[PDB]
């Protein structure tokens, strides 16, 4: 019946935690590894891809890594379809801020607001939240660059260097001892490429499986510039950084 | 597994009924023992209501609707402070709109489908409270025996409760004598007092725990308590 | 947990257990029928069994009139048979005054199938595993038969039947359709077309019937009627004069 | 949508939702606090060992209601912040009606009132986060300390803390600390607080955070250098054998 | 366990769920009530089992007549029978509201079939346990349609419940050979008491009470009457005239 | 488990029968209605030596001439504060007088018991009917002092002397001979503290219990800690004079 | 359009005596010129020595006073036939008229 | 009163994924075989139609429909599951940029809104997911043509030449063998015939194989002789005789 | 129809509003302040129909303080001017259109520049060194920017406002019954209640 087959995984489970917390981390492990890095000149965001084939075409190239505001990017780890619901949803809430104060929105507003969307499914309604972890990267006129990371449990933890997906504790260990208070764009990319090689089972690192979009400060001017690098430019990054494979 | 044909409201027992009524019929014996009858114009309700302690007093199951009718229920009364008050509102709704006396046949027809609606629509429990309702009109007194199964009937008298079956059958031979005697409401109430003595195999007759109601043509509906029942003890 | 006997979830075999019982229970009523198409008309014949003298033969019918040009063929449980009939009749008059044209075959077959496919989404409400067949005669295109499956899948059928003998009559009809290379019956005079479909029906059964033991109807151009007791008996007698 | 009740009524009298709600506090980090004369001190810790973040960029337990009222919870950052923002709206709801700042006792019931509907009305589950509500009343320098349970039960205290092994840590303040003779100097409340913070997080100054609520709309957060000043004084007379 | 004892929203291999089969036994465990379809009108029958001397005769009538032109009667469970009564009566005034005409028998039968089938389509909605017997007189002629508890209804020249229907089919089929169209239905009223008396042999426990509420194509022409006075005891004595002992 | 619709073999709800556990787990309170005033009291005990009893209220006030208390969870306690106090003001909003204690209880019990699985109009969302034992006492303008109680089953019964809590089994047993019609206010103040001392597992203290009274003139008045300590000293002097 | 006026007239005089109360009114019922009913008493009895008679539109008070007769009984249902306060007996009427205040 | 079941679908499995998703791909492997290719000179959308009865007419069944004139679609799985998406996605696309400015959105972001509803069917309580996977091609503005694979989850798959259905593993490798920068419109049809037809068995007729092309605009499909501000409905489907004519060249 | 004024000097901004409680036949109180106290660097003045103006109490500032409580930060008055007006503009097509004339002042610490805005009931936002509403702009605008200088200090701005008051004490039939002086600079709000006695 309806009441017999309903186990109510949203309410308190006798683990001390929720059924949907621990098991959501397993789907994150199967998700691609997205390692955010906040440098001095910008924020480095690199992610992997799922089953890169010969005839797989890369044009938009954005799958687990998107950009919401021109100055604020976003990264998701989990099922792509579950994340796409809250991608444009955060923009609608962001466009409402533009209608409100007519200015740039700090990241911290949308961090807690979107955290209650999945948490509200367990709170009431009897629905199932999303097991997709969120990673927020943005800029501010007070704290400068901002890099945040969310979790399906509804919390948030700020990190200058964060790693999700498979080998979470292993990837964060290499970047912990190699961290430096002063890192430029080229310094933070070389440390990320060496880490992603040990995360997966593939041979060294390739440009087709590397999803990389970052932000810097200005291009022609000195402020407000961000661009998503095409896969043709990613191949040239391996030549500039001096690491071929 | 019993709760397949019991705990589920929409399920059908192998006999075709619902086991929720079985536990509802047993709730009559769990409550207080009530006795009621009617003869021609006059109707008498003698309800004995026990308590949980010597220093404790019972709660009134009988709810006064109007002068020409009354009601006495047995078992527990979880929803009676709502349902019976809603029916009492229908008693005034019938008088202030239809002006009719609201014969017990119509009052029990809506309540028959009201308890069934909880079983038809998921998301609610049934009622499970037996109701004995009497009323007077140009055709005389009419008693309504309402079971939790949605029973609609009319009897000259009935006795429901714990170990009340003995007093119910013993009065069947004298039933034709009580209906032919009119004009003496005191002897009609004393006839119900004999049913109380026959229906109690454990303790004796009480004083304050006994409730007696009566309705008639000139005599309105009232509840006898305290010094009013001193002559009937 | 995992059983479809209450909640409906995907089975490891790739097919729902409710769809199995929907396909497993079809002919439980133990009745047969047939549907064929003529040149300008459509002829349908349904078996009938009344082993009682207290049953009114003019009442029980498996063929209901939806629109003026639309017939219907239904096999399955009686209470669930009229569930799709009353909904189709309410939707037939809606489409007429919605888009300004009478209900064709391509719509009614799609709306009832989409309504049945929504029941796959809803796990609380029971779908219908009743065999549904929508027959009519189009003034523009022509005769068409769409048999609605319990899963909501419909396709153009040149001929269809019910019961376990559906494949037996199909064998005799496929050989006649292979040489003639026509999906319908090009012969006129639908009075003789009804007897043509009875011949294929006798080969499957092997026994005769009375005027009230056979439900027969004919869908003509811009008209749909039901043969009475005198019209049915006339055809059962006249077929014996030929062969 | 959901017309049933998510709460499970247990036959033994202890609701399963209430039993496992305290375990979320037992898993969460500890929040230490103690009252005082003119002020109140609220300490806390952090579960994460390696800290790549800053206290300014990432708030954790820092929440404010009124100008003189600062709330510090223990638990998740999702369900706890729901009660905080509603309390701020309720704090305005008293300012939009009474035109006066709400006291600590009336504000505590609102936090428990939302949890009161969870334990009663179905369709929504209760939370696992217990909050410690401490604030100042208008024209009153005497603070208040209330332990808010997920079942909607609050009580007055003096030195109270909730978290991992907080019942044992509180036993240290049941003897040396007295509610009848509270300390005077603000730094005296810190001396007893730092000694209680080393029994859980133990080593490191990164996770240790002290938030001192002061009157006249002042909130002072002690740094890691000021905390280590009292750490040296712990091993002075303790290691000496008389 | 089997799924047919709880949820009616699934499909049975034989076409009828075990839950619906349980409602059939409740129909036979009720009181025997039959019906008459003849050329002069449609006659019903109802019996009230007297379990005690406290029961008052000529009070409870299980026959519920919609207006004067349509009768109806149920068996077995009282609330399931009377729940459908309020459905037809409320719509009877709704029919005369829109069309300002009396409702024929076939138009009344479709309202019952669509109402019962809607309860079997939902697991949260409970169908009935009883069979509905209804009839009357319309602008066409005599029609008798009985609604089975499964929802199936079609043309019937007679109805049966309570004591087994095969016992009632004995006297009903013999009237067809004697009277092809039924001819005089007034004698059938005496035959109705004899058919009910046939079930009194095995079912005899306490005293019995019989009530008859009929309608005619000729005498009433759509009106409603009741058997009382000389006609009440005349049909009763006919059932005991054949077998006195 | 399953829904509430499942009943007991005696025809009662599971949440109603098992709600007696939360009644004993709460505080031990014994109300008494005497000829002079009505004695109210509860037991705070202690959860810790640092616990402060100043800011905890286990005894509320619905109106001046009446009183209320609680033993159990506080969720169903303050829920009646928004109801019983509202209904008391609603009575003054309409009939502008003191509501009868006999009528107020039944008026509250209508609002006190609302629950079930679900309903559109009424809110049945409440699961447990009651987890707290609420005391109802006051003075009637017609009869007099009345001591009632809110039961976990939602019903109500007139009680001369009511005893709830865990030790209510041994307290109410001997309470029959303790309560009398000649019992006055002063004689009932030291009698409650003597009975609660046997149930209390700790030493009698001003912070371990809270008492009050209902006066027909001044109204409901709580006993201050300085006044409560006086009743404790009068008890120790009386117990030594009994032998 | 809608005309809430149309009162049939009539003159009632409330009189408060020492130990008694006198409420008197005419039985005349007129509409414009012509007379409707010569004998039409508007003085009713609400029970418990409460006599309330109105002057104005007929179906306003009649649907109210008669409903107020039951409204007095709604007090006696839960109060076990307790005597209603005579001073505030009409205080509830203002609240019932607030629903019709629109 | 309807829709009283608010509870979600199957919860997290010990494998880490959802059990409803793994069983959804079973109907795809047991369904018809579909494929697609982008040659930049055209988009070949071809599939097969399984007829379980000899009396079934293939003219009524159409697996490749037209959602918008510039966008084609094909599905592999249960038949009726796609028809309901026709009565939904087209109404959702009507409320999309088509009503907002001048035209339906491009295939990239149109399917993202279409597939978002498919994920809602896997999330909201009381609804149940589908068993089908759709291949939706199309023609964008700046990016030219488009091809995307849609799982029942709804994640977009920007492929070049792919194939699904029964025996998708064997038919996918053949598309990877012959490839270059830009192919012919006619050569892309012959590759689909040597792949789709030779991978299955039992249907040699062109009526059971539904093939359509994108990028060819006939002047008779516009309906008006007025100023051609737009080319037209680039979607074009071969008739019964035109399919067999391509088989004679191979 | 009150008389509200204000001026924004180089380093700060000064606002002056009439103090009266008057409906039509009478003056109730000699001191009435239509305004609210925001964060020390932000100030806002109220003018319009006395009915809906006093109804403000805490509406917008409740949301403004909600951000000042959460982030402990003060937004610039330019962002707030796009909010108050955003809500008042939606009220025109609502059931009850509101008529209020608001002056949004304050000081921006980010760019270290003062800000003063003039918004009518029609939702017209403008950045002006001065502001007025209704009849208060007819006797001022001629004398405001005529003698105004960008380098004018605070002392020269106090008598400049009083110079326009002399026209309000003669040409204007209605009397303002005293005013209030509030200057907003990098330090914060400084409330000066001395005008007639200044």
């Amino acid at each position: 019946g309806s009441r017999r087959y309903d186990s109510r995984t949203t309410i308190f489970s006798p683990e001390g935690r929720l059924y949907q917390v621990e098991y959501a981390l397993e789907s994150i492990s199967h998700a691609g590894t997205a390692i955010g890095i906040m440098a001095s000149d910008g924020i480095v965001l690199a992610a992997e891809r799922k089953v890169t084939s010969t005839l797989l075409e890369q044009d938009t190239s954005t799958e687990k890594l998107y950009k919401l505001n021109d100055k604020i990017a976003v990264a998701v780890a989990g099922l792509t379809a579950d994340a796409e619901i809250l991608i444009n949803t955060a923009r609608i809430h962001a466009q409402n801020y533009l209608k409100t104060y007519n200015e740039d929105i700090p990241v911290e507003i949308l961090v807690r607001r979107l955290s209650d969307i999945k948490q509200g499914y367990t709170q009431h309604g009897g629905l199932r939240p999303f097991g997709v972890s969120f990673i927020y990267a943005g800029y501010d006129d007070r704290y400068g660059y901002q890099l945040y990371t969310s979790n399906p449990s509804g919390n948030y933890t700020g990190w200058k260097a964060i790693s999700v997906g498979a080998n979470t504790s292993a990837a964060q260990t290499l970047l912990q001892m190699d961290y430096k208070d002063d890192m430029k764009v080229d310094d933070a990319i070389e440390l990320a490429l060496k880490t992603l090689s040990k995360t997966t089972d593939s041979s060294a690192l390739t440009y087709d499986r590397l999803e990389f979009a970052t932000i810097r400060k200005g291009a022609n001017d000195g402020e407000v510039y961000q661009k998503i690098f095409k896969p043709q430019e990613i191949k040239d990054i391996l030549v500039k950084t001096g690491i071929t494979k | 597994f019993r709760n397949n044909y019991d705990g589920d409201t929409v399920t059908f027992s192998p006999t075709g009924r619902l086991f929720q009524v079985e536990y509802a019929l047993e709730a009559i014996k769990q409550g207080s023992v009530t006795v009621g009858l009617r003869s021609n114009t006059h109707a008498v309700l003698v309800a004995l209501k026990r308590n949980a302690d010597e220093l404790s007093s019972y709660q009134k199951k009988i709810i006064k609707c109007d002068e020409h009718m009354g009601l006495s229920l047995a078992g527990l009364a979880p929803d009676a402070r709502v349902l019976s008050n809603y029916l009492r509102q229908q008693c005034n709704y019938s008088s202030l709109v239809f002006n009719r006396k609201l014969a017990v046949e119509r009052a029990g027809h809506l309540l028959c489908d009201k308890a069934q609606k909880n079983t038809q629509s998921y998301g609610g429990r049934p009622y499970g409270v037996g109701l004995l309702i009497i009323g007077y009109d140009k055709s005389g007194a009419h008693l309504l025996e309402f079971q939790p199964s949605g029973n609609v009937t009319e009897l000259y008298g009935t006795a429901i409760g714990a170990r009340s079956q003995g007093a119910k059958t013993y009065l069947e031979r004298t039933l034709d004598t009580f209906i032919k005697i009119d004009g003496n409401p005191d002897e009609l109430i004393k006839a119900g007092v004999e049913a109380i003595s026959q229906s109690l195999r454990d303790e004796s007759l009480t004083v304050d725990n006994l409730s007696i109601a009566i309705v008639g043509k000139d005599t309105p509906f009232t509840i006898y308590d305290g010094e009013a029942v001193a002559k009937y003890i | 947990a995992g059983y479809d006997r209450h909640i409906t979830i995907f089975s490891p075999e790739g097919r729902l257990y409710q769809v199995e019982y929907a396909f497993k229970a079809t002919n439980q009523t133990n009745i047969n029928s047939l549907a064929v198409r003529g040149k300008d008309c459509t002829v349908v014949i349904s078996q009938k069994k009344v082993p009682d003298k207290l049953l009114d033969p003019t009442t029980v019918s498996y063929i209901f009139c939806i629109s003026r040009t639309i017939g219907m063929v239904v096999n399955g449980p009686i209470p669930d048979a009229r569930n799709a009939a009353l909904r189709a009749k309410a939707e037939a008059a809606e489409f007429r005054y919605k888009y300004g044209y009478d209900m064709p075959c391509d719509v009614l077959a799609k709306r009832m199938a989409n309504l049945s496919q929504i029941y796959t989404q809803r796990a609380y409400m029971r779908p219908l595993g009743v065999i549904l067949t929508f027959v009519s005669v189009d003034e523009e295109l022509g005769p068409s038969i769409y048999k609605t499956d319990p899963a909501g899948y419909y396709v153009g059928y040149k001929a269809t039947a019910t019961g376990p003998k559906q494949q037996e009559i199909t064998t005799n009809l496929e050989n006649h359709f292979k040489k003639s290379k026509i999906d319908h019956i090009n012969e006129e005079s639908w009075e003789k077309v009804v007897e043509f479909a009875i011949t294929h029906m006798i080969d499957a059964l092997g026994t005769e019937f009375s005027k009230n033991d056979l439900e027969v109807g004919v869908a003509t151009k811009d008209k749909f009627f039901t043969l009475s007791a005198e019209n049915i008996e006339e055809r059962l007698v006249a077929i014996a004069e030929q062969d | 949508g959901y017309d049933r009740a998510l709460s499970i009524f247990s036959p033994d009298g202890h609701i399963f939702q209430v039993e496992y709600a305290l375990e979320a506090v037992k898993r969460g980090t500890c929040a230490v606090g103690v009252k005082g004369k003119n002020c109140v001190v609220l300490g806390c810790e952090r579960r994460s060992t390696l800290k790549l973040q800053d206290t300014r960029i990432t708030p954790s337990k820092v929440s404010k209601i009124d100008s003189h009222v600062v709330l510090s919870f223990s638990g998740l950052n999702a369900d706890s912040r729901i009660l905080i923002e509603k309390a701020r709206v309720e704090a305005q709801s008293h300012r939009l009606t009474l035109e006066d700042p709400v006291t600590v006792e009336y504000l505590t019931r609102y936090v428990a009132g939302v949890q009161q509907r969870y334990t009663q009305s179905g369709g929504v589950r209760p939370f696992g986060v217990s909050t410690l509500i401490a604030g100042f009343d208008p024209r009153d320098d005497e603070p208040k300390l209330y332990q808010t349970e997920p079942s909607g039960i609050y009580s007055s205290w003096s030195a109270q803390t909730i978290g991992r092994n907080s019942k044992t840590v509180r036993e240290f303040l049941e003897k040396n600390y007295d509610r009848k003779e509270p300390p005077a100097t603000v730094e005296e409340c810190v001396k007893l607080t730092v000694r209680s913070l080393l029994e859980v997080v133990q080593t490191g100054a990164k996770n240790i955070e002290i938030t001192v609520v002061k009157p006249d709309s002042d909130i002072v957060a002690l740094s890691s250098e000021e905390i280590n000043q009292y750490v040296t004084q712990i091993e002075q007379e303790k290691q000496e054998q008389q | 366990g089997t799924g047919y004892d709880l949820s009616n929203s699934v499909f049975s291999p034989d076409g009828r769920n075990f839950q619906v089969e349980y409602a059939v036994k409740a129909v036979e465990n009720g009181t025997t009530s039959i019906g008459i379809k003849c050329n002069d009108g449609v006659v019903f029958a109802v019996e009230k089992l007297i379990t005690s001397k406290l029961l008052v005769p000529q009070k409870n009538v299980k026959i519920q007549v919609v207006d004067r032109h349509i009768g109806c009667v149920y068996s077995g469970l009282i609330p399931d029978g009377r729940h459908l009564v309020n459905r037809g009566r409320e719509e009877a005034a709704s029919f005369k509201k829109l069309y300002k005409t009396p409702i024929p028998i076939p138009a009344f039968a479709d309202r019952l079939g669509q109402y019962v089938q809607a309860h079997t389509l939902y697991n949260s909605v409970r169908p009935f346990g009883v069979s509905t017997i209804f009839g009357g007189v319309d602008k066409n002629g005599a029609h008798l349609y009985m609604l089975e508890p499964s929802g199936s209804y079609w043309g019937y020249k007679g109805a049966a419940t309570g004591k087994g229907r095969q016992s009632a089919k004995a006297e009903l089929e013999k009237l067809v050979d004697h009277h092809p169209e039924g001819l005089s239905a007034r004698e059938a009223v005496k035959q109705a008491a004899k058919i009910i008396y046939l079930a009194h042999e095995d079912n005899k426990e306490k005293d019995f009470e019989l009530e008859i509420s009929w309608c005619s194509l000729s005498e009433t022409n759509g009106l409603h009457k009741f058997v009382k006075g000389d006609l009440l005891q005349e049909a009763i004595d006919f059932a005991q005239k054949e077998i006195n002992g | 488990d399953r829904g509430v619709s499942t009943f007991s073999p005696e025809g009662r709800l599971f949440q109603v029968e098992y709600s007696l556990e939360a009644i004993k787990l709460g505080s031990t309170a014994i109300g008494i209605a005497t000829k002079e005033g009505v004695v109210l009291g509860v037991e705070k005990r202690a959860t810790s030596p640092l616990l402060e009893s100043d800011s905890i209220e286990k005894i509320v006030e619905i109106d001046r001439h009446i009183g209320c208390a609680m033993s159990g969870l506080t969720a169903d306690a303050r829920s009646m504060i928004e109801h019983a106090r509202t209904a008391a003001v609603t009575h003054n909003l309409y009939y502008d007088e003191d509501i009868n204690v006999e009528s107020l209880t039944q008026s509250v019990c209508d609002l006190a018991l609302r629950f079930g699985e679900g309903a559109s109009g009424e809110e049945r969302l409440m699961s447990r009917p009651f987890g707290v034992a609420l005391l109802i006492a006051g003075h009637d303008a017609d009869d007099g002092y009345q001591l009632f109680h809110a039961e976990p089953s939602g019903t109500f019964y007139r009680y001369n002397a009511k005893a709830i809590g865990s030790g209510s089994e041994g307290a109410q047993a001997e309470l029959l001979n303790e309560w009398h019609s000649s019992l006055t206010l002063k004689e009932a103040e030291l009698l409650v503290l003597k009975i609660l001392k046997q149930v209390m597992e700790e030493k009698l203290d001003e912070n371990n219990a809270q008492l009050s009274c209902i006066t027909k003139q001044d109204g409901f008045k709580i006993y201050d800690n300085e006044k409560t300590a006086e009743l404790i000293k009068e008890l120790k002097e009386k117990e030594a004079a009994e032998s | 359009q809608f005309n809430p006026y149309g009162d049939n007239g009539g003159t009632i005089l409330g009189i408060a005596g020492e130990d008694f109360a006198v409420l008197a009114g005419d039985t005349r019922n007129i509409t414009d010129y012509s007379i409707n009913s010569r004998y039409e008493p508007k003085v009713f009895d609400c029970g418990d020595n409460i006599v309330m008679s109105a002057n104005g539109f007929a179906a306003d008070g009649d649907a109210l006073v008669k409903r107020f007769k039951n409204s007095v009984k709604w007090y006696h249902f839960d109060h076990n036939d307790k005597k209603l306060s005579i001073n505030s007996a009409a205080r509830n009427i203002q609240h019932l008229l607030y629903g019709k205040r629109f | 009163m309807t829709d009283r079941y608010s509870f979600s679908l199957t919860t997290f499995s010990p494998s880490g994924k959802l059990g409803q998703i793994d069983y959804a791909l079973t109907a795809v492997k047991q369904g018809v075989t579909s494929l697609g290719i982008k040659a930049t000179n055209g988009v070949v959308i071809a599939t097969e139609k399984k007829s379980s009865s000899p009396l079934a007419m293939s003219e009524t069944l159409s697996k490749v429909s037209l959602l918008t004139p510039d966008i084609g679609a094909v599905y592999s799985g249960m038949g009726p599951d796609y028809r309901v998406l026709v009565d939904k996605s087209r109404k959702v696309a009507h409320t999309s940029y088509k009503r907002i400015y001048g035209e339906y959105p491009p295939t990239k972001l149109l399917v993202s809104e279409v597939a978002k509803i498919m994920q809602e069917a896997t999330q909201s309580g009381g609804v149940r997911p589908f068993g089908v996977s759709l291949l939706i091609a199309g023609h964008d503005e700046f990016n030219g043509f488009s091809l995307y694979q849609v799982d029942p989850s709804g994640s977009y798959f920007p492929w070049k030449a792919t194939a699904i259905g029964k025996g998708s593993v064997a038919a996918k490798t053949f598309l990877e063998k012959r490839w270059n920068d830009e192919l012919e419109l006619e050569d892309a049809i012959h590759i689909a015939l040597l792949t789709l037809k030779e991978s299955v068995e039992g249907e040699f007729n062109g009526d059971t194989i539904e093939l359509a092309i994108i990028g060819d605009e006939n002047p008779d499909l516009l309906g008006y002789t007025g100023i051609p501000t737009d080319k037209g409905p680039r979607f074009r489907k071969l008739t019964s005789q035109e399919i067999n004519d391509r088989l004679e060249a191979l | 129809m009150d008389i509200i004024l204000g001026i924004r000097v180089q380093d700060s901004v000064i606002l002056a509003s009439s103090k009266a409680v008057t409906r039509g036949i009478s003056v109730l109180k000699d001191s009435d302040d239509k305004t609210r106290q925001l964060s020390p660097h932000t100030l806002m003045s109220f003018a319009g129909e006395a009915g809906d103006t006093v109804q403000f109490a805490e509406y917008i500032q409740a949301n403004i303080q909600l951000y000042s409580i959460r982030e402990d930060y003060e937004l610039s008055p330019q962002a707030v001017s796009s909010f108050v007006r955003q809500e008042l503009a939606k009220s025109i097509r609502s059931r009850r259109p509101y008529q209020v004339n608001v002056l949004i002042g304050g000081y921006d610490k980010k760019k270290n520049k003062p800000e003063l805005y003039q918004i009518d009931y029609l939702g017209t936002k403008v950045e002006l060194p001065y502001g007025a509403h209704g009849y208060s702009g007819f006797y001022t605008f001629s004398l405001l920017d005529h003698h105004y200088r960008p380098d004018m200090t605070t002392e020269e701005g106090l008598d400049l406002l009083k110079l326009c008051v002399q026209e309000l004490e003669k040409r204007m039939p209605m009397d303002f019954k005293g005013v209030i002086v509030k200057i907003v600079d990098k330090d914060g709000i400084r409330q000066v209640d001395d005008f007639q006695a200044q």
